RNA sequence: AGCAGAGUGGCGCAGCGGAAGCGUGCUGGGCCCAUAACCCAGAGGUCGAUGGAUCGAAACCAUCCUCUGCUACCA
RNA sequence: GCGGCGCGCCUGCUACACCGGACCGCAGGCGUCCCACGGCGGGCUCAGCGAGGACGGAGACCUCCCGCGGAGCAGAAGGGC
RNA sequence: CGGAACGGCGUCGGCCGGUCCCGACA
RNA sequence: GCCUGCCCCUCGCCCGCCCCCCAAACUCCGAAGGGCCGCGCCGCCCCGCCGCUGGCCUGGGCGGGGCGGGCGAAUGCGGGCG
RNA sequence: GUUCGGCCAUCCUACGGCGGAAACUCCUUAACUCGUUCCGAAUUAGGAAGAGAAGCGCCGUCAGGCCCCGCCAGUACUGCGAUCGGAGACGUCGUGGGAACACGGGGUGCCGAACU
């Protein structure tokens, strides 16, 4: 790589994709943005001023400050022997809030609302598990064999 | 003229077509890739004949030019030349490059020197629509094209009608069904989607 | 119906006098005293030699005058062609156009030191409805019926300016 | 013959525009300049005032906009002025100063809805006399409760000097709503030294007047076709000035909103084909060829 | 007289072998390139009450 | 070969945007009994092909064509 | 050695879909040019296809229509509009 | 019994066809 | 076939519909495989501060109590720091 | 139905039909305010003599485009192992992922604030 410039290999991670070419939904300036919030970083390139490097495009972060503007967030990235936290600044056109843990978000209402319906009454994530037994109606048996090449 | 053409066979480099970048290329040997009667019609030359690649070698355009000849020659002679028509389907676009001999592998990016065609397996590099007078003609034509194509090629009569994609079969069902039509040297299934009048 | 009644929206008439200089400044008065409306010269979009011509060179004077004023300027222009146009001058949008040669013809005083000057008269036609297409908000375009037919056109100028075809 | 730019692909590539601007009816470089919000700022509401001029009403509302639609506080329009006054000319520049007051007043009256101590009424009467006196709601001291801050909407039209919608403004500003702007693209600006006079002579529409009198010097037959309802309702060309200080004095004393009743007299709504309704049209151009 | 232009083989490898240190925490809650007015008003707000340090 | 120049009246050469000139050749009109010199004239060049560019390119720059100008030796 | 300059930089690629990836690998640029080719606001739509208009055609200019950008944005290339 | 494009009536094993009590001019 | 021609037959163009093959520096789409983040202390209910914010009885941060509920992927392992 | 929105073609484009009380437009005029490389064309001011012709709204296209779902196809490709064959080019086998175009069928915007 001769060249290695800021905006380098980014002929097709910063270009829109097929129609989307056009200015951003007001969606992306309309959202509020809560400290410590987990936000995505995903490049737009028609908005030139402010974007995340190509390493940035893809990862998910938090929002270390909330700036006139410029969202600021802190991404991971693993530098040989050691991972360091850089704190960049990004527009608010790059940036899309992530719903990254709204599974934990919506297991810790599910499992209250379930602790819930325990104090009310309730008298009496498991990874697959065996299939248990059952019996199956055989009638229906198509028997199948390996078919002649031609 | 020049290497023997073992040293370009296997596909090895990334396909390097003429665009922009690449330029100097002498004009390819094969130009003819359609020959006999082109003009035909649909109905007529109803047996299709292939030969089909069993290797996934590099058929240079000088060795194509050889095989068009061999066959066109010997269908015409033993039957009429509007009793066939002949289609290379493989065409020579690939541009081989040389490091001419005369340094050395300092700045060894070699300069255009040919023209080849990579042909995968299961791939016809040629093939023959011929009416019923040369049904028996073109297989052992086709054999005499076989040689100058490096590699091992099959023979296989298509059975499919003519160069269209329905079986013999069909082509008649299509027709007499009357959902068949003509487009000059080809056929469609049903043309029915459209507005109707 | 009154609202698909057809009118004539501007007339357009052009003078290129290929690179002339004072000569298209005189033809800027000679438009502005034939309509009373002051006249806007053009620039070369290409530069040819064998025309006479660099970029920005002002080939071309042109007023668009719209209304009373200009539908009198056809009548005359038209009364120099002894009303009569071709049937295929009509445009397939639903215009047409003519052109004279010699501002004189038209009813204004030849002083022989402005020279004899070359119109154009190009006339395109409109229809009650046709504020879709120029207005800021909804330019939505005119629909097909609406939409001004060449032969709609060619009656119309029958009906009025009773051209022979 | 001639090719067809249309193609199955120009068809394909078109990435049709946002549906607001398919209509053309909103600018969306502007409205993204204006919507935008420090994010300092968070959840705080900003508020915008919109006036949009149609055919015969100047439409006025004051209008936040949520992340899922556009939320009007209130609004106002020139269809409601007859109650307070004002039978004709519904669309002229007097009537939009007023709309305003009743834009800026039907708020400031419903922000101090219940408030009931020192309220945003209660504090800012707002200039009891119409004029044009660069009056600047929040150049006051203020502190507690303060003016509301609208930005000003031209939408898709022109900025232009003596603008109707312009005149809206000015009615806001002088209730009391403090929308920024400057004494420069209303009549009688002539740079330094604004000339009230100008201003307080639109708003009271005496232009109207001295038009209402050169067609009753000129041609009286004009006069009847170009002035019907204001001929046909007892809108004198002196009169009007007395008309517009009332109908400036009954938007202050009640602004409050009441609704007129509402018919929906919807449509026949003509029902789409069915799958056989459209196999059977297919049908007869099958049987008739 | 032409020595290996470069390599990144046993690379990967020599980084995991105390590979995956994380930044610390001080990182992780560092008021560095903060708003200085978010950062500004935290001070002063902070001096109020419990938390106030002031003697 | 690499690397660097050169392509223009028929010929030999000039030509920096925007002029394509000279000398001769050539085709006339005289001057001489004629032919030369001589005088009065005219016409001469896709500025080597393909492009590109400023927005008009011998020129500016590539790519080819076509020639020319000089070049490890030594184990 | 000579010829080059991956001897400071950049675009597309080899690079094998995060990022990283070599070569005297490829197809190429830069060392400048702009007080406007700058900032900002307002207004406008471009290249064209077809059709019509004294001179007027392979092109002069004026009009229409339909125009997803086929224009333009100093200069390499990729983006972007 | 390094090796190819190719041949082979070496010997087994398949496949697609047919002719064959009508016996594969009689 | 025609003062000549405009009296027209056949091909090249243009345009449509098909069709053979293709592209490191083409892309409608688009896998494999990878990258980044999460997987425990949630809610309610008041209170204190702020020059920071704002029409406000506003947000938001940083704290103080109470009232609720807990341990809520598999497997293996003590980690971190100079 | 209007104004303002949201996501941004199931919403588009082209051609027919059908409509309006109100609404929207079209429309009618330039005394002014402003406004056109010239032109009230746009635009700005002032209106109400007209109007469904248009825009716009609802329906129609063996309509294109678009979205959905089938089929393509366990195909192409590739992850992981193979003393798997093969002279190689490549291709198999166990263990895992799985396209795409075509082609077939169906559809063809809905969501909130203020109003009336």
């Amino acid at each position: 790589t001769h060249s290695q410039g800021y905006r380098c290999k980014t002929r097709y991670c910063f270009a829109r994709k097929f129609r989307r070419h056009g200015m951003a939904n007001l969606t992306t300036y309309n959202r509020v943005y809560k400290l410590g919030q987990y936000v995505n970083i995903k490049v737009n390139g028609a908005y030139h001023k402010g974007m995340p490097h190509r390493y940035y495009n893809g990862r998910t972060g938090t929002i270390f400050n909330i700036g006139p503007r410029a969202l600021g967030v802190q991404i991971q990235k693993r530098v040989r022997g050691r991972i360091m936290l850089k704190r960049i600044n990004v527009r608010l056109e790059h940036v899309h809030p992530s719903d990254c843990r709204k599974n934990h978000l919506e297991r810790v209402a599910a499992n209250d609302a379930a602790r819930r319906l325990a104090k009310e009454t309730g008298q009496p994530r498991q990874n697959a598990l065996p299939r248990a037994a059952h019996v199956v109606s055989i009638a229906s048996a198509i028997d199948i064999t390996p078919l002649k090449y031609d | 003229g020049r290497r023997p053409a073992r040293c370009y066979r296997y596909q090895k480099n990334k396909p390097y077509p003429k665009s922009r970048f690449c330029r100097g290329v002498p004009d390819p040997k094969i130009r003819y890739f359609d020959l006999g009667n082109r003009r035909a019609k649909v109905n007529d030359f109803p047996y299709c004949f292939h030969l089909l690649s069993g290797e996934k070698e590099q058929v240079s355009s000088e060795a194509l030019e050889a095989c068009r000849i061999a066959c066109n020659k010997y269908i015409a002679k033993k039957a009429g030349k509007d009793s066939f028509h002949l289609r290379i389907r493989v065409h020579p676009f690939h541009v081989i490059r040389i490091n001419k001999m005369l340094t050395g592998m300092r700045g060894a990016w070699g300069k255009p020197q040919g023209t080849v065609a990579r042909v995968s397996i299961g791939q016809p590099l040629l093939s023959v629509r011929c009416r019923a007078s040369a049904k028996d003609y073109v297989k052992d034509a086709l054999r005499r094209a076989k040689f100058k194509i490096p590699g091992r090629q099959a023979i296989v009569e298509s059975r499919n009608w003519g160069f269209t994609e329905f079986t013999k079969e069909e082509y008649e069902d299509l027709r007499e069904r009357g959902e068949l039509q003509y487009d000059g040297n080809n056929a469609h299934r049903i043309s029915r989607k459209g507005p109707l009048n | 119906n009154p609202m698909r009644r057809i009118r004539i929206e501007k007339l357009v008439l052009n003078i290129c006098i290929g690179g002339e200089g004072d000569a298209l400044t005189k033809a800027a008065k000679v438009l502005q005293q034939l309509t009373d409306q002051e006249p806007t010269f053009s620039k070369s979009r290409l530069t040819i030699r064998g025309f006479g011509i660099r970029r920005g060179q002002k080939i071309s004077t042109h007023v668009t005058v719209r209304g009373e004023k200009a539908r009198e300027i056809i009548e005359r222009g038209l009364r120099v062609k002894n009303f009569e146009l071709p049937y295929s001058c009509f445009s397939t949008t639903g215009n047409f156009g003519f052109g004279i040669t010699e501002h004189i013809d038209l009813g204004i005083k030849y002083d022989p030191s402005m020279g004899i000057y070359g119109m154009d008269f190009y006339v395109v036609l409109s229809r009650p409805g046709f504020r879709v297409n120029k207005r800021r908000a909804q330019q939505q375009h005119v629909g097909a019926s609406h939409k001004i037919t060449p032969d709609e056109a060619r009656a119309w100028v029958e009906r009025e300016f009773e051209v022979v075809y | 013959w001639v090719k067809v730019q249309k193609t199955r692909s120009y068809f394909k590539r078109f990435q049709v525009q946002f549906r607001r601007r398919r209509e053309g009816k909103t600018d969306y470089q502007a409205r993204k300049a204006l919507i935008i919000q420090d994010k300092n700022k968070y959840a705080t509401p900003r508020y915008r005032f919109v006036v949009r001029r149609t055919n015969k009403d100047i439409i006025c509302q004051v209008t936040a906009a949520e992340l899922t639609k556009d939320r009007v506080v209130c609004a106002a329009y020139s269809h409601e002025l007859p109650r307070y006054g004002i039978p004709v000319g519904l669309t002229n520049y007097a009537a939009a100063y007023a709309t305003g007051l009743l834009c800026g007043r039907r708020l400031l009256e419903k922000l101090s809805v219940g408030i009931k101590e020192n309220a945003l009424a209660q504090l800012y009467p707002g200039l009891d006399k119409a004029t044009g006196e660069e009056y600047h709601p929040d150049e006051n001291e203020n502190e507690e409760v303060h003016a509301f801050k609208a930005f000003l909407d031209i939408g898709l039209a022109r900025a232009s000097t003596g603008a109707r919608v312009f005149a809206a403004m000015k009615g806001a500003v002088d209730a009391g709503l403090n929308i920024p702007h400057s004494m420069k693209r209303f009549p009688g600006y002539s740079k330094d030294g604004f000339d009230s006079s100008a201003l307080r002579d639109r708003i009271m529409g005496k232009h109207v007047g001295d038009y209402m009198a050169e067609l009753k010097a000129e041609d009286e037959e004009t006069y009847r076709k170009r002035f019907s309802k204001y001929i046909a309702a007892k809108v004198e060309p002196l009169r009007l000035e007395a008309m517009y200080t009332k109908a400036h004095a009954a938007i202050r004393a009640n602004p409050q909103a009441v609704k007129a009743k509402f018919e929906i007299k919807k449509p026949v709504r003509q029902a789409r084909l069915t799958l056989k309704e459209r196999k059977e049209r297919i049908d007869a151009k099958k049987l008739e060829a | 007289a032409k020595l290996k232009n470069h390599t990144s083989k046993n690379q990967n490898r020599k980084d995991h072998r105390n590979g995956i240190k994380k930044p610390k925490k001080s990182a992780y809650t560092s008021h560095k390139g903060m708003c200085p007015k978010y950062l500004r008003n935290l001070r002063r707000s902070r001096a109020n009450d419990p938390r106030q340090s002031l003697r």
